[PDB]
């Protein structure tokens, strides 16, 4: 996939999810048209998910050092990937994958 | 023995591994031991009589004999596999070590 990410043949199946739909008072006469008048509703609830991820070791003899995906050492104003005076969690900077280095 | 010149007592390990928490390290290099005072152990001495200040004054001997120092870490590690244990890890200790003179001529 163009975006990046593992293509996959069959992927995780997508969840779907509804409240049921309960409805108000129905006429005392019948009448066939079907109920227009619903109990407004929404649910709650906590959902919990694990990957297990399969790590390829690294084993190389290179010499002098590598490079690593580093924090600021300097002083800042607030945190960076961590929540600031009003409560707001905001991530700085995008993270790539590739730092470690290997032979063509 | 069956050894003689013929052979090479020992081959060049300077492979280091990585294995659960144990980390196990091993160089070689190549040595030149020169001789030492003609073999002749000296008093060796820094008087204060001299330029010399209280302070500088020593006394002892100084041997034919010669020793190996491998006390530092750079010795032991890459500049690599030194990064591979101040970025990963708390802590680190020693545990055994082995040392062998090979190859002698």
């Amino acid at each position: 996939p163009l975006m990046g990410g593992f293509g996959l043949k069959h992927p995780p199946p997508q969840i779907l999810i509804k409240n049921t739909p309960v409805p108000a008072d129905p006429p005392t006469t019948f009448s066939q048209a079907k109920l227009a008048s619903f109990i407004t509703q929404y649910s709650t609830g906590q959902v919990s998910v694990e990957i297990e991820w399969e790590l390829q070791k690294e084993n190389s003899k290179r010499w002098n050092p590598e490079i690593q995906y580093t924090s600021n050492y300097y002083k800042s104003t607030n945190v960076d990937f961590a929540v600031n005076t009003e409560g707001t969690y905001s991530e700085p900077r995008p993270i790539g994958t590739r730092y470690l280095t290997r032979n063509l | 023995g069956a050894d003689g010149v013929g052979s090479s007592s020992g081959n060049w390990h300077c492979d280091s591994t990585w294995l659960g928490d144990r980390v196990i390290t091993t160089s070689t290099r190549t040595w030149a031991l020169p001789t030492y005072n003609n073999h002749l152990y000296k008093q060796i001495s820094n008087g204060t009589s001299g330029g010399s200040t209280n302070d500088n004054t020593y006394f002892g001997y100084s041997t034919p004999w010669g020793y190996f120092d491998f006390n530092r870490f750079h010795c032991h590690f890459s500049p690599r596999d030194w990064q591979r244990l101040i970025n990963n890890n708390w802590g680190f200790r020693p545990k055994r070590l082995n040392f062998k003179l090979f190859n002698i001529q």
